[PDB]
């Protein structure tokens, strides 16, 4: 069950936005 | 929600529209827990619900914001 990792490089797009 | 729609462009490499098996071993690879082909493919075997087997915008949208 990995969907949690779907949203884990989701929130790195998030995260490359604040860097 | 605007991260969700350009993650889908950065999630395809190839420029087709759609999130293939191959396109997110890549993305979910450079991501730091890079997991088996099968767990791979069970991502988007839950992550599709179209039953096509690829993760498309609708469905992106769906599994990303899920009410
Ligand atoms: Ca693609
Ligand atoms: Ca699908």
């Amino acid at each position: 069950r990995a969907a949690n990792l779907w949203p884990s490089p989701l929130m790195i797009k998030r995260s490359k936005k604040n860097s | 929600e605007e991260e969700i729609r350009e993650a889908f462009r950065v999630f395809d490499k190839d420029g087709n529209g759609y999130i293939s098996a191959a396109e997110l071993r890549h993305v979910m690879t450079n991501l730091g827990e890079k997991l088996t082909d099968e767990e791979v493919d069970e991502m988007i075997r839950e992550a599709d619900i179209d039953g096509d087997g690829q993760v498309n915008y609708e469905e992106f949208v769906q599994m990303m914001t899920a009410k």
